[PDB]
């Protein structure tokens, strides 16, 4: 039979059968209970709208993501999300399909063990396998080397790989991602008068960020230009009218990636953690990693980031090496495409964690040889 | 490996562009001119309805005025 | 007498209202057509652009 | 207020029985003006508005610009000395207190009910006022069914006829156990 | 009685006319607003295309 390549993510759940080009169903991972009282009788009001249904009734819900930073903080809601994904968005019972979840690097063990225990006890799948979210993004590019920066919505991690041999001592995981950029944008919009507070209006700020923000090639020059002319002010129409005008908030929101001091984080930007991740590698594979830097994940879709990052790394790196940044147009679904490719391989067909194996060793089987 | 990138990229590099250009051309041709012509036709019918309404309103006001 | 006074009065209100409605209808329809024609002019701008893109 | 402004022509109604006559005048003659100042100017020059009405004993009366000044109080409660804003602006305020994502639906489904919303020409004045207040992009629609007066009772009949509602009644044994304060409890 | 009958019939006809005109107005309004949103979207994506050109 065919395998189910699910990809929990944090912000958008992407799923679909193995062997295709794009995920079959992509929908936000939010579960929102209603918060008001409700007076109409017999309206058929449910107790929790999940997935894309709660992005249409969000006016009277309190949306809450079940995955904070890679890790899962609310297991009941995550189980609800998985149940919805299997039964309503794909309509395939899990009793007859292997599953291939994905997990960020350096995550707590208990999260992974609970994930496999749920998949084997509640949904009762035949066999499931957990894979690191960066190796798949490297599969999708058709490479076999390279250092991949997978800046998702929950957590940004940077896994270097050479000739198929991952370097476990050079993984640099940073917890700045799309959600923190949304919060920072929502916080700097208040400087013009627009106040978004409700958890429903966070979605509106996210839409503003997606449609308007861009990464500046040079930050100081843009700050000077936006403060003199008015060629940058782009307007946007809220879900009820009252258009708003975003000035130099456009390139200040995604600039947080390269200067995490804006949101008070100490660490260095995504332009310098990649160079540090490279320098921890051996001295003989640094040229190949320099030449095959891969971008993935949703948050790396800002217009103009593949040039800013290249300029920064070229500034840091030695002058002789060639710096090349691979930015495929299908960046958002790169991890899932790689997952489909991996699940479609014949050599991989014996790596699944078969159910009888789980019955013999318990949920701690995932840390064992079947990784 | 890296030899299917050609056979999955170069294909859509030209076929997709040409097909989308064809789709845009046919959609514009089907849509814009027909819509403008139909709107003009409906406008002429609307003007004729306006004339009929004026005539009927005037004749009824003429008779009923007592 | 009360009945027919009422009926004629409310009928006159109806006639004036409906005539105002007809003016409204015509203005809305004509504005719709003008906007749609502007849109189709934009579509033919895009179609000239697509004919250029026929370069691919 | 109509009984108070009729005194400007000479007709004095005082008795609590004559309040019914003034109510009949209001029902049969008054209407809501689409634009107030233009109507005030027109009624002060021509005489095309003066409609007459026969009292319960003869002596017909002629109502001039009192016709659209009585129901105008709804949109300008300063006429009867009330501070608050009219029914055209308390609806917009009630909408703006709602969340930002359900304002379009409320704009498009504004419903009128009750007896007093039966004035000829109110469904247009209210729409014009709200369209003036609201953002220009939203569509403002005012639902004014012809059965406005009995709308509440028709809805009550529909609600009482539902099967799902059949277990929400406050049964007498429940009242005997908790007293009259049962109404504020779960059985609302 | 004769005047009453004629007046009532005229009134009812005009009333039904009123209702139908309102329905037509609503439908044309929905379509025109949808066109308006379409136009705003096309212009906005056009500007995004222009800014993409500015980038590259
Ligand atoms: N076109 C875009 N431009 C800018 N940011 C985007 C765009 N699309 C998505 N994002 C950001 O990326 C996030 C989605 O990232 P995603 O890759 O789905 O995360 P995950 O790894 O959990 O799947 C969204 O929250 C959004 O903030
Ligand atoms: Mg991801």
């Amino acid at each position: 039979t065919t395998a189910l390549v699910c990809d929990n993510g944090s912000g958008l759940v992407k799923a679909g059968f193995a062997g295709d080009d794009a995920p079959r169903a992509v929908f936000p991972s939010i579960v929102g209970r209603p918060r008001h009282q409700g007076v109409m009788v017999g309206m058929g009001q449910k107790d929790s709208y999940v997935g894309d249904e709660a992005q249409s009734k969000r006016g009277i819900l309190t949306l809450k993501y079940p995955i904070e930073h890679g890790i899962i903080t609310n297991w009941d809601d995550m189980e609800k999300i998985w149940h919805h994904t299997f039964y309503n968005e794909l309509r395939v019972a899990p009793e007859e399909h292997p599953t291939l979840l994905t997990e960020a690097p350096l995550n707590p063990k208990a999260n992974r063990e609970k994930m496999t225990q749920i998949m084997f006890e509640t949904f009762n799948v035949p066999a499931m396998y957990v894979a690191i979210q960066a190796v798949l993004s490297l599969y999708a590019s058709g490479r076999t080397t390279g250092i991949v920066l997978d800046s998702g919505d929950g957590v940004t991690h940077n896994v270097p790989i050479y000739e198929g041999y991952a370097l476990p001592h050079a993984i640099m995981r940073l917890d700045l991602a799309g959600r923190d950029l949304t919060d920072y944008l929502m916080k700097i919009l208040t400087e013009r008068g627009y106040s978004f507070v409700t958890t429903a209006e966070r979605e509106i700020v996210r839409d503003i960020k997606e449609k308007l923000c861009y990464v500046a090639l040079d930050f100081e020059n843009e700050m000077a230009t936006a403060a003199s002319s008015s060629s940058l002010e782009k307007s946007y129409e809220l879900p009820d009218g009252q258009v708003i005008t975003i000035g130099n908030e456009r390139f200040r929101c995604p600039e947080t990636l390269f200067q995490p001091s804006f949101i008070g984080m100490e660490s260095a930007g995504i332009h310098e953690t990649t160079y540090n991740s490279i320098m921890k590698c051996d001295i003989d594979i640094r040229k190949d990693l320099y030449a095959n830097n891969v971008l993935s994940g949703g948050t790396t879709m800002y217009p103009g980031i593949a040039d800013r990052m290249q300029k920064e790394i070229t500034a840091l790196a030695p002058s002789t090496m060639k710096i090349k940044i691979i930015a495929p147009p299908e960046r958002k679904y790169s991890v899932w495409i790689g997952g489909s490719i991996l699940a479609s391989l014949s050599t991989f067909q014996q790596m699944w964690i078969s159910k009888q194996e789980y019955d013999e060793a318990g949920p701690s089987i995932v840390h064992r040889k079947c990784f | 490996d890296f030899d299917d990138i050609h056979r999955k990229r170069m294909e859509k590099d030209l076929n997709e562009l040409q097909a989308l250009i064809e789709a845009h051309f046919e959609n514009r041709k089907k849509e814009e001119e027909e819509l403008v012509s139909l709107k003009d036709r409906i406008e002429r019918r609307r003007a004729e309805r306006a004339e009929q309404q004026r005539i009927r309103n005037e004749r009824e006001k003429e008779r009923q005025n007592r | 007498s009360d009945k027919l006074k009422e009926a004629e009065t409310r009928a006159e209100f109806a006639e004036r209202s409906v005539t105002k409605l007809e003016k409204s209808i015509d203005d809305l329809e004509d504005e719709l057509y003008a906007q749609k024609l502007k849109y189709k002019a934009i579509s033919e701008e895009l179609d000239h652009a697509l004919n250029d893109m026929t370069s691919i």
